[PDB]
Parts: structure tokens; C-alpha cells; sequence
């Protein structure tokens, strides 16, 4: 109901091809052309040279299973630094005497 | 470094790009079919040419990956369709003229008409509707004979060029002829013992038709006996039936003759039309009751976008939509159906058929775009028919409340029902085997151009037992006026569909432990048969059709045994009624030769 619009949204891309698998918690923004075989590429599309980034088709008419989902992943890591963020507290009534 | 790594990389990227453009190309055709506008006619040609030229540009890189170095079966099948260059193998002059002949023959068929001799109506719907209910001898002959005069004779020079251009494409593809091109859909290679040769189909359709003869001869004599009293001079007991009296133009279906062929007119017939009127049902609940049929067998339900985007009617002439039922599959889970839904008995069985194609596309939808397809051309429509056969049974009608539970079900009621299906089914097989074998002989070169019509009617009395009232010369061409031949659609899918749908009908009823005759079987509420079928439905063409067929019926090829068993109750009744007549026909009888 938000990202998908009539005509398609090409702003969101993804990396289809990479020479290997990424390490945990690694981000690679490199646009370098992926080389499948031994044929030289040099940033020019051609035989065994493919542009890795591909587009997500976004329209409301697509099926429910393939509808894009906005995913928010929270990374919880406990280091040796002093703890700050904590859960919410609760305040009760005050009585005297 | 290996070719398999380079071929798989090309296929991984091609599946995304080909799926994105095919969705927009199918969406442009959807907006044009549902709404007639000047914007949609341009978008269909624009999006259609972008997808057509996309396969032509990717075919250049597809032929650079030989299949000899690839040991994977799924990779070679994805590269099997991309290896063919299509019309690019033809010369520039023959490639441009090929689309001209296809567009010209399709335009003449749409714009063709026969003016009334006594008083001008187009063929579809105009002439196709009149020929159904017309009982007159001259009125049917005027529309049947005069059509091929301005069409069959006019399309002859266009049909001659259609044969030459398509034969040159098969020669560049290393095919024997163009008749072998359509036989390449059943081709299976790469697996030991399951290999299926292309030339085997010629012997398969000929051998299975031999066991069809004893069933067809008894039905052909039954129809001839009913129409014998009308014209005893033109209709001989040992002769053949006229071509114009088959119930329509080309004699594809005999259902139009079911009115006069009713064995017992003193008993009521099963009809859900009058039952849906009292229940007050609309087009919204017709697809809803049919969706529960797929849930009872274990198959998943329909997505929310399917029922919301369905087109339930035609809003007048302002926005016009084609009422011909069709299941359109766009992609990425977008499923839509364009049909004009009225309240009739046939639309109930049609709803199960149109939703059968959508339910069929859900199983293999997890496969890549290249692997999304039926295993052959006959499995597309066969899946939707077996869903409608279970709905037409009196057991399924009494479950939801259409048919009264006190309705008497006996031999007299069931024989009347089996005869209606036989006119559509039994009458189709000889007619489909006749015209398809004729195309294979002409495309091969065994029949000179002068003998086209000489062998057409000569082999027609032998197969379907039909003789022409007026003899025709080589100027006329019967297949040129046909919808499928002129539009370059597969005509073989109709013959094999009958054999595939009856095999699946018998196998699913044995898994659910149904007893008695096969036409009494109902697959509703039985989840055991839906599990065995779901395994094959998700395979598609990624696996050999001979291998997927064994996982259901246990057979590696087509078999006539389910064809005889389902028609066995009718075959025993036709044999007793034909004792007073002559079983079979002769090819030496002619209405103008005495």
C-alpha cells in the first residue's frame, strides 16, 4: 500500500551475482561488473559480463505472496561497554504512615 | 571455469529479466481485452514487441553455450527453448512476409461473411449460431458451401505460401519437416529408458485410434439411425452422414445434435439452471462455491487478489470485454480470468474449468520462469476438464443442494448423461486424428498440391465417415478456414487431451477407494487423491512428461483402457440398439453418385 505504485518502482535494487558469499554483518555497495567466466569485462556489458543490480517490480496488482515486505531487523549484541538501554519500568502508588 | 557455471549464470539472470517483461506484456493484453481503447491497442503492441525482441536478443547468447558440456538435465531443458532462434533462421524476405500471411489469414477469417441468398452475417457469432439450431437442408448447405467459396478458395494461395515458409524454418532447425516441429513438444531425451522419439507419436495416435473404432462405429450408427427417417434418400444405412448436418460448420462437436438423439424423452434431465434461479446466486458466489471444491481435495485456496480482480460481467457497450472464457496468467502470483458470467448450467462446469487452469499454475509457480509451463500442450486443458467432470456427477450436485436429494438415479438417467458427453468426446477423436494427420502428410510432401482435396474427402469417409454433398476441386481448402490452422495454434492437443484426462480420472478414483462405475465417482471431500496429483502438478516441463505420468497412473504412454471403461455403460447400450441396423459405414457411397 506504500512502496508499490502503478508503473513500477525501480528505485529499490538488489545484488543478484557475487563471486562468493558475504560474511555475517557485511555490506558491499560496490557496483563493479560481475565476471562469470574468464572473458574480460572492464565495465562493459557483454558475453559472460553481467550487471549485478536488478530491479524489484512494484505494483499493487502482484500476488500477495510476492508483495514486498518492509523488514526491520534489530541486532542485539552485549559488549563489555556499560549497559544503557533497558526495558520500560513501572511506577506504583505512594502510601505513607 | 566450466560451461555449466557459465550457462547457469546466464539462466539465473535471464529468469528475472524475462519474467519482468512478460508480466508487462501480459498486462497490456489484459487491459486491451477488458477495455477497448486507443491507448490499450498501442500498449499491447509496444509491450508485445519488447518481449518478442527480448527473446531474439537473448537467443544470440543462448546458442553460445553448447549442451554437450552440460551434465545437468534441468539446465539443458531451460536452454532447449532458448537455443531455437525462432524466425531469425529464415531470410529477411521470408521473415517479414511470414507475419504478413499470418495477419492476413487471421483478418479474412474475422472479416469473412456469407450474405443471405434470399436476402450479410459474419461467421462468428452470426453463422456459428444459426448452424447450431438449423434443421433445414438447404439453409445449412447455403452457409456451409458458400463460405469456402470466398474463403477456402481465397486462402489457397495464402495457404501455399504458409506451407513453404514454415518448412524452411524446420530445415534450418535440423527438423525433418514442419509436421515434426509440433511433434517436438513431446520430445524426451537425457534419461535412460524414458526417451521418447518424435516419430513415435505418428504410430501412437494411429494405434490408439484402432481401439477407438469399435466404440465410434456404434455411436456413428446411432446418430445415423435417428436422422435416417428425415432424408432416407440422401442418408444410406451403410453410407455416410452429410458434412453440413454435423451441427456446426466444421463438425468439431456433435453436442448440437443431443436434442434429437435423446434415447428417452419421457424422463427428466439434470439441469442446475432452474435451481440457481430459486437460490438467487450471482457471479460472486459461483467462483466461491467452486473454490471450496479445491479445498476439499487439499489444494490451496485462491489469493485475495484473484477474486478481487476477476471480471464478472460486461458493463454494456461502453467498455467491451471478450466473453470467450480464458484463463490469463500474467506472472508473479497475478492470476486473472476474463469471462462473461451468466446463470446457466454450462457456466457452472465452466467455472471449474477456468479455475482449474489457475489452480494448475499455483503448484509449479515456485519454478523459474523458463520452468513455468505444462509438461506438454495437452496437459493445459486436461487439468481443468477433470475438475468439471466430478462436478457434473449427480453426487456433487446433491452435496451443495443444486439437485434434489430425492432425484431418482438409474440406468435411464445415466445413459442419457453419458450420450451428451460422448457427442463432445467420442466425436472429437476421429475428427482431430483426421485433420492433424492430413497436415503431417501435406507438410511432409507426400501429397501433391492437386491431391489436397482428393485425399481430404477420401480419408474423411474412412475415419469419421463423412461425405460431401457437393464435390469440391483443388481450389477449396477446408483447413484454411479453421480457427486453429489459420491462427497457427496446436491442433494435436485436442486428441491427446481425451486420453490424458481419462487416465487421471481413473487413477484419482482408485486412490480414494471409490467403488462402482467410473461416472459415479466424485473426488470431493477426498484428500487422498489430491496429494498424489499435487506432486505432478508442481513438476511442469522441468521433468519428462513420461516420467511424471508414471507417478500418477503408472503408465509410460497413452492408453485406451480408461477410454473404454468410462464409456463401457454406454457401449453396452449402443450395441443392443444397433442390432437392427448395420454397424459401420462404407467409403464407396456418395450422395451425388448413384
Amino acid at each position: 500500500n506504500l512502496d508499490s505504485k502503478v508503473g513500477g518502482n525501480y528505485n529499490y535494487l538488489y545484488r543478484l551475482f557475487r563471486k562468493s558469499n558475504l560474511k555475517p554483518f557485511e555490506r558491499d555497495i560496490s557496483t563493479e561488473i560481475y565476471q562469470a567466466g574468464s572473458t574480460p569485462c572492464n565495465g562493459v556489458k557483454g558475453f559472460n559480463c553481467y550487471f549485478p543490480l536488478q530491479s524489484y517490480g512494484f505494483q499493487p496488482t502482484y500476488g500477495v505472496g510476492y508483495q514486498p515486505y518492509r523488514v526491520v531487523v534489530l541486532s542485539f549484541e552485549l559488549l563489555h561497554a556499560p549497559a544503557t538501554v533497558c526495558g520500560p519500568k513501572k511506577s506504583t502508588n505512594l502510601v505513607k504512615n | 571455469s566450466t560451461i555449466e557455471e557459465q550457462a547457469k549464470t546466464f539462466l539465473d539472470k535471464f529468469n528475472h529479466e524475462a519474467e519482468d517483461l512478460f508480466y508487462q506484456s501480459s498486462l497490456a493484453s489484459w487491459n486491451y481485452n477488458t477495455n477497448i481503447t486507443e491507448e490499450n491497442v498501442q500498449n499491447m503492441n509496444n509491450a508485445g514487441d519488447k518481449w518478442s525482441a527480448f527473446l531474439k536478443e537473448q537467443s544470440t547468447l543462448a546458442q553460445m553455450y553448447p549442451l554437450q558440456e552440460i551434465q545437468n538435465l534441468t539446465v539443458k531443458l531451460q536452454l532447449q527453448a532458448l537455443q531455437q532462434n525462432g524466425s531469425s533462421v529464415l531470410s529477411e524476405d521470408k521473415s517479414k512476409r511470414l507475419n504478413t500471411i499470418l495477419n492476413t489469414m487471421s483478418t479474412i477469417y474475422s472479416t469473412g461473411k456469407v450474405c443471405n441468398p434470399d436476402n450479410c452475417l459474419l461467421l462468428e457469432p452470426g453463422l456459428n449460431e444459426i448452424m447450431a439450431n438449423s434443421l433445414d437442408y438447404n439453409e445449412r448447405l447455403w452457409a456451409w458451401e458458400s463460405w469456402r467459396s470466398e474463403v477456402g478458395k481465397q486462402l489457397r494461395p495464402l495457404y501455399e505460401e504458409y506451407v513453404v515458409l514454415k518448412n524452411e524454418m524446420a530445415r534450418a532447425n535440423h527438423y525433418e519437416d514442419y509436421g515434426d516441429y509440433w511433434r517436438g513438444d513431446y520430445e524426451v531425451n537425457g534419461v535412460d529408458g524414458y526417451d521418447y522419439s518424435r516419430g513415435q507419436l505418428i504410430e501412437d495416435v494411429e494405434h490408439t485410434f484402432e481401439e477407438i473404432k469399435p466404440l465410434y462405429e456404434h455411436l456413428h450408427a446411432y446418430v445415423r439411425a435417428k436422422l435416417m427417417n428425415a432424408y432416407p434418400s440422401y442418408i444410406s444405412p451403410i453410407g455416410c452422414l452429410p458434412a453440413h448436418l454435423l451441427g456446426d460448420m466444421w463438425g468439431r462437436f456433435w453436442t448440437n445434435l443431443y436434442s434429437l438423439t435423446v434415447p428417452f424423452g419421457q424422463k427428466p434431465n439434470i439441469d442446475v439452471t432452474d435451481a440457481m434461479v430459486d437460490q438467487a446466486w450471482d457471479a460472486q458466489r459461483i467462483f466461491k462455491e467452486a473454490e471450496k471444491f479445491f479445498v476439499s481435495v487439499g489444494l490451496p485456496n485462491m489469493t485475495q487478489g484473484f477474486w478481487e480482480n476477476s471480471m464478472l460481467t460486461d458493463p454494456g457497450n461502453v467498455q467491451k470485454a471478450v466473453c470467450h472464457p480464458t484463463a490469463w496468467d500474467l506472472g508473479k502470483g497475478d492470476f486473472r480470468i476474463l469471462m462473461c458470467t451468466k446463470v446457466t448450467m454450462d457456466d457452472f462446469l465452466t467455472a471449474h474449468h477456468e479455475m482449474g487452469h489457475i489452480q494448475y499454475d499455483m503448484a509449479y509457480a515456485a519454478q523459474p520462469f523458463l520452468l513455468r509451463n505444462g509438461a506438454n500442450e495437452g496437459f493445459h486443458e486436461a487439468v481443468g476438464e477433470i475438475m468439471s467432470l466430478s462436478a457434473a456427477t449427480p453426487k456433487h450436485l446433491k452435496s451443495i443442494g443444486l439437485l434434489s436429494p430425492d432425484f431418482q438415479e438409474d440406468n435411464e438417467t445415466e445413459i442419457n448423461f453419458l450420450l451428451k458427453q460422448a457427442l463432445t468426446i467420442v466425436g472429437t477423436l476421429p475428427f482431430t486424428y483426421m485433420l492433424e494427420k492430413w497436415r503431417w502428410m501435406v507438410f511432409k510432401g507426400e501429397i501433391p498440391k492437386d491431391q489436397w482435396m482428393k485425399k481430404w474427402w477420401e480419408m474423411k469417409r474412412e475415419i469419421v465417415g463423412v461425405v460431401e454433398p457437393v464435390p469440391h476441386d483443388e481450389t477449396y481448402c477446408d483447413p484454411a478456414s479453421l480457427f486453429h490452422v489459420s491462427n497457427d495454434y496446436s491442433f494435436i492437443r485436442y486428441y491427446t487431451r481425451t486420453l490424458y484426462q481419462f487416465q487421471f480420472q481413473e487413477a484419482l478414483c482408485q486412490a480414494a477407494k471409490h467403488e462402482g462405475p467410473l461416472h459415479k465417482c466424485d473426488i470431493s471431500n477426498s484428500t487422498e487423491a489430491g496429494q498424489k496429483l499435487f506432486n505432478m502438478l508442481r513438476l511442469g516441463k522441468s521433468e519428462p512428461w513420461t516420467l511424471a505420468l508414471e507417478n500418477v497412473v503408472g503408465a509410460k504412454n497413452m492408453n485406451v483402457r480408461p477410454l473404454l471403461n468410462y464409456f463401457e455403460p454406454l457401449f453396452t447400450w449402443l450395441k443392443d440398439q444397433n442390432k437392427n441396423s448395420f454397424v459401420g459405414w462404407s467409403t464407396d457411397w456418395s450422395p451425388y453418385a448413384d
